[PDB]
RNA sequence: AUGCGCGCUAGGUCUCUGGGUCUCCUGGGGGCCGAAGCUAACGCGUUAAGCGCGCCGCCUGGGGAGUACGGCCGCAAGGC
RNA sequence: AGCUAGUUGGUGGGGUAAUGGCCCACCAAGGCGACGACGGGUAGCCGGUCUGAGAGGAUGGCCGGCCACAGGGGCACUGAGACACGGGCCCCACUCCUACGGGAGGCAGCAGUUAGGAAUCUUCCGCAAUGGGCGCAAGCCUGACGGAGCGACGCCGCUUGGAGGAAGAAGCCCUUCGGGGUGUAAACUCCUGAACCCGGGACGAAACCCCCGACGAGGGGACUGACGGUACCGGGGUAAUAGCGCCGGCCAACUCCGUGCCAGCAGCCGCGGUAAUACGGAGGGCGCGAGCGUUACCCGGAUUCACUGGGCGUAAAGGGCGUGUAGGCGGCCUGGGGCGUCCCAUGUGAAAGACCACGGCUCAACCGUGGGGGAGCGUGGGAUACGCUCAGGCUAGACG
């Protein structure tokens, strides 16, 4: 079983970040798409789009990188340091308004799936509605 | 039997009283239905005595039979006074 | 408010009576993981119109007997013995694991 | 492990067990001597240390180390335990505590003497 | 204070036991557990069964001694 | 009670000049100038490089010595500060200062802190009406401190007054030098004090 | 001395076995050496011990001791 | 690991203020259970309390609520209400009296004795306050309570002086014999004036009572203190208890003799077998301070049972593998439902405590007033992104 999609996507993204692969692939979903959009808005990727690979709706990820470094380790400074699907299917997390974390004391973001759509932490706070804590990203 | 009465709450030599509504058969500190006012013997403050008038009146209406000190306090506070 | 429950009739082997399985789904007091929990209830029905494998709405009541403390309100769907089936299987399994 | 598994089985909590059956977790316990002896220490260190086997109000018969510099204690004298392991000596979990009862204090301690039932050197 | 009640009596070694513990039969009378001096151990002076060592003795318990001097 | 006993010895130990004698601790006689080392047999021994913890402890001791308070009291004060909002250093220091005895000293109602405390104890002083004898008193801001009329007479007090007819008071306080009065104007800030102490170290020491 | 399942993440090299438009592609196994990464190091490294997720099985100092006691199996040995 | 025979359901009846296997007669043959029954142990439970960054973990002392029990057991009766602590009957156990037939007891009420025990208080005053009961009321009771007494038992507060006063008294210790320390510490001078005595001295207590007013509202009056001659205020008025632990590392603080693997210390590492910074003393020092240590018990540190936050090739640890039930978990699209989930509103979350403010007791403790919050749970409305669920579909998984 492809036992979670979101988690898988996140993993793929992480892998891409690790190996400096500019571009990666992931199957398509509404939820996934929304997440990608959010990421784009934040600035955590360059962009997304849905090309057909094979014959099945896949998804291009356009992978962001920091300026190519000088010194030992001239491998690019990362944009996404760490990305973690927090509400793993099983350990299912639901945060109300008082329980959303200011992740990294504000710098990076959590992503909250909510009644009022799929969105950032700040947005959630503003709208006062909490929900499923899909993923933490910094 | 329901009484408006006094509940001691301060300390040794320092008495302080809750004008309070409860059942007769309870400890003097006991679980009461409604706090309504407070009183101090030392008259130590500008406001040593206070009561919520309306609440007290309501209690009386139902048939809260106040103990005599409590009654006096109520009178002083202006709950028996009718205009 | 009288307690309104919704579960499945998993046994009628009694006069007027139905046994009702309620999946109560709730999060754990620490680990969060939502757990499916079962409580077999006894319910009163001066009809026996409600039969085995029927999903029913259950009302909290004044008691009729030692642990028979519910009235049947109304049917939701009939014949879903498939959900009963699991319960029966579990019961059967009970036999296996003793000595 | 994994979360459902945890829920099923549980984190089998550790009961932190006592280093002392002075019973009841009674902090100090009085006892009567059975034998008073001298004792060879362990393998790193050597001497001949002071231990009484002591029967309790709790019922048992345990080993109790007498500190000081030379006990007044004997064979049927009444004594107090305060517990506490002594590292060198095997099975001894119990300090006899100098001061109370027939465990009289150490003569001519002058420094650490409250641990030893020794009242003040009266000054002039 | 150092209680100097330490009983400085001689004994011929009956037996050998581990850790240099020795049942030594005394000039005084008994044979009691008496273990080696540290000094002796340091100096590698091998106590062997049939030797007149000086078994120091505690008045609290004579039944245990301490070997002081080289045979 | 207090510390009570050899005082400039403490100074020697902590290795910084503190003023506890007042005058005298102003001469070449806080020992410090005449002698500039730790007490006892090994005070004139060559110094060791100490521990971080040790340093912190020393700092704490110094602070405690300055206000000459029981350590339990100090602890309690610290706890209170922690409980309260804001800079748990500066605010703590302010709170400490708001101790009646210290306030008395700092207004220059007394030459020495211990002396001030003694005076307070013996009913010589009065805050805002009542004769207070309790040095611990947390003087709330905007409050008037005077010598008691019954103890207005004594020469010592006069001398003290004369001594501060010559110096400036701490900017969180004012004083009527003539009619033996004074104000605790606002809450004392830490920067208004120039204290031998580094507050952070103190906080660290407490923080376990 | 590596639970099973699925997904992803540089290669090269030999090897077996299949299909191809058959000097080289593409699958499925068996090895070796190694990117990133991981790891206490050794090492591991598209056959992961990496990144994840699903689920289960265990672990919480050694010795005591796989012993005792109980329980079940076994004709016993003994096992769990 | 199976349990259950009034045990599970039913008709009728009894019983109860009332439902009910509470009980009975009879029929039915269930009911519970690994989502942990039954059995064994443990245990009053909670508000809380301690801890803890938090999540938790431990605990349930006093104060508040409820429960249960009054030597053990059983039962009813009276009654609004008990299965009835200072009511009854019965048995058992025990103590007491006996003219041996039999009766009387119940401190897990205060207080105290005794026993056990490491350990825990006065055979106290008083009905003045508060409450309780009775009574028209006066009043009468009230070991509820108010207080005092004992215990550094805990917390908080203060006193054992302050100022001056040697390039530095002696005493004691070290010494490199120059000196250094104790140490401005002292002595001494100045001032204060804890203690202690004299003078006054209470708030707490205005009601209930009387009378005017209708015995109402309202008005006037008077009686009424255990604490206590205490708190306190005025005057006078003496320099007037310091102790304990430590001093190798953790860990703050070092030297000398004594001792020489001995005596000893220890919480761990360990120190000691001849100048021990670790043992015994001395000085010196450090920590606290009317306390300080020790021991127990608990949390922490211990992310060492790990949800936040561990692991499993070799360290403890992958089951010998397969198949497979329960259970857990589930690809993509489209919609409906809205259980989970989220939000708002509101109800509830008692007081005390915790929290913030201010106030009072000379501060603080302590206590008061005000406010907020508070997880959870109900109810009404909604949201539908996700999980669930019902419907339709799809082929990347899976199977063929
Ligand atoms: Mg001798
Ligand atoms: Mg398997
Ligand atoms: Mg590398
Ligand atoms: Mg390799
Ligand atoms: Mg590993
Ligand atoms: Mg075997
Ligand atoms: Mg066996
Ligand atoms: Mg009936
Ligand atoms: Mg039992
Ligand atoms: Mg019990
Ligand atoms: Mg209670
Ligand atoms: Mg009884
Ligand atoms: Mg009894
Ligand atoms: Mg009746
Ligand atoms: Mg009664
Ligand atoms: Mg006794
Ligand atoms: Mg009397
Ligand atoms: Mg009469
Ligand atoms: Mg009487
Ligand atoms: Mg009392
Ligand atoms: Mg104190
Ligand atoms: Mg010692
Ligand atoms: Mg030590
Ligand atoms: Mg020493
Ligand atoms: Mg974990
Ligand atoms: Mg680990
Ligand atoms: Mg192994
Ligand atoms: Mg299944
Ligand atoms: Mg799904
Ligand atoms: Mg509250």
């Amino acid at each position: 079983m492809l036992t979670d999609p979101i988690a898988d996507m996140l993993t793929r993204i992480r892998n891409a970040t690790r190996v400096y692969k500019e571009s990666t692939d992931v199957p398509a979903s509404r939820f996934k798409e929304e997440i990608l959009r959010i990421l784009a808005r934040e600035g955590f990727i360059k962009g997304y789009e849905r090309v057909d690979v094979d014959g099945k709706p896949y998804l291009r990820v356009y992978l962001k990188y920091g300026p190519r470094r000088q010194g030992p380790d001239p491998r690019p400074e990362q944009v996404i340091h760490h990305i973690r699907r927090i509400s793993k299917p099983g350990r299912r997390v639901y945060v109300g308004v008082k329980e959303i974390p200011r992740v990294r004391r504000g710098l990076g973001i959590a992503i909250l799936s909510t009644s009022k759509g799929v969105l950032t932490d700040r947005e959630a706070r503003k709208l006062g509605v909490g929900g499923e804590l899909i993923c933490e990203v910094w | 039997m329901v009484k408006i009465r006094l509940a001691r709450f301060g300390s040794k030599h320092n008495p302080h009283y809750r004008i309070v509504v409860t059942d007769a058969r309870r400890k003097r500190d006991g679980k009461y239905i409604e706090k309504i006012g407070y009183y101090d013997p030392r008259k130590t403050t500008p406001d040593w005595l206070k009561v919520d008038v309306e609440r007290a009146r309501y209690w009386l209406s139902v048939g809260a039979q106040p103990t005599d000190t409590a009654r006096r306090l109520l009178r002083q506070a202006g709950v028996f006074r009718q205009e | 408010p009288k307690k309104v429950l919704t579960g499945v009739v998993v046994s009628d082997k009694m006069q007027k009576t139905v046994t009702v399985l309620v999946e109560r789904q709730f999060p754990h007091p620490l680990y969060g993981k939502v757990i499916k929990r079962s409580k077999k209830y006894l319910a009163h029905d001066p009809e026996e119109k409600y039969k085995l494998g029927d999903v029913v709405e259950i009302i909290e009541s004044r008691p009729i007997s030692k642990r028979k403390r519910f009235r049947v309100l109304r049917l939701v769907e009939s014949g879903r013995m498939d959900l009963v089936e699991k319960y029966l299987i579990r019961r059967q399994n009970y036999e296996s694991l003793s000595k | 492990p994994t979360i459902n598994q945890l829920v099923r089985k549980g984190r089998e909590k550790v009961r932190k067990k006592s280093k002392v059956p002075a019973l009841k977790g009674a902090p100090f316990r009085r006892g009567v001597c059975t034998v008073v002896r001298t004792v060879t220490p362990k393998k790193p260190n050597s001497a001949l240390r002071k231990v009484a086997k002591v029967r309790l109000t709790s019922g048992y018969e345990v080993t109790a180390y007498i500190p000081g510099e030379g006990h007044n204690l004997q064979e049927h004298s009444v004594v107090l335990i305060r517990g506490g392991r002594v590292k060198d000596l095997p099975g001894v979990r119990y300090h006899i505590v100098r001061g109370v009862y027939d465990a009289a204090g150490v003569k001519d301690r002058k420094k650490s003497r409250s641990k030893y039932g020794t009242k003040k050197p009266k000054e002039a | 204070a150092k209680e100097k009640d330490t009983i400085r009596t001689e004994g011929v070694v009956t037996e050998a036991l581990p850790n240099a513990t020795f049942r030594v039969k005394l000039d005084s009378g008994p044979e009691i557990l008496a273990y080696i001096s540290g000094k002796m151990r340091m100096h590698y002076i091998r106590i062997l069964p049939g030797d007149r060592v000086v078994v120091e003795i505690t008045p609290y318990d004579p039944t245990r001694g301490r070997i002081v001097y080289r045979k | 009670g207090r510390y009570i006993g050899p005082v400039c010895r403490l100074c020697r130990r902590e290795g910084v000049k503190l003023y506890l004698k007042g005058e005298r601790c102003y001469s070449p006689k806080c020992a410090m100038e005449r002698r500039p080392y730790p007490p006892g047999q090994h005070g004139q021994k060559r110094a060791r490089r100490p521990s971080d913890y040790a340093v912190r402890l020393r700092e704490k001791q110094k602070l405690r010595r300055i206000y000459g308070i029981s350590e339990r009291q100090f602890r309690n004060l610290f706890e209170e500060a922690s409980k309260k909002k804001g800079v748990t250093g500066s605010v703590f220091l302010g709170l400490l200062e708001s101790r009646l005895d210290n306030v008395v000293y700092r207004l220059g109602f007394a030459v020495s802190r211990r002396q001030a405390r003694q005076l307070v104890r013996h009913g010589h002083i009065t805050v805002n009406g009542r004769r207070v004898d309790l040095p611990s008193y947390r003087v709330r801001p905007g409050d008037e401190i005077a010598v008691a009329e019954k103890s207005r007479n004594l020469e010592l007090i006069r001398q003290n007054l004369e001594a501060m007819k010559g110096r400036k008071v701490g900017p969180w306080l004012s004083l009527d030098v003539e009619g033996m009065k004074g104000k605790f104007l606002r809450l004392p800030d830490r920067e208004d004090l120039a204290l031998p102490v580094n507050e952070q170290l103190v906080i660290e020491f407490y923080s376990r």
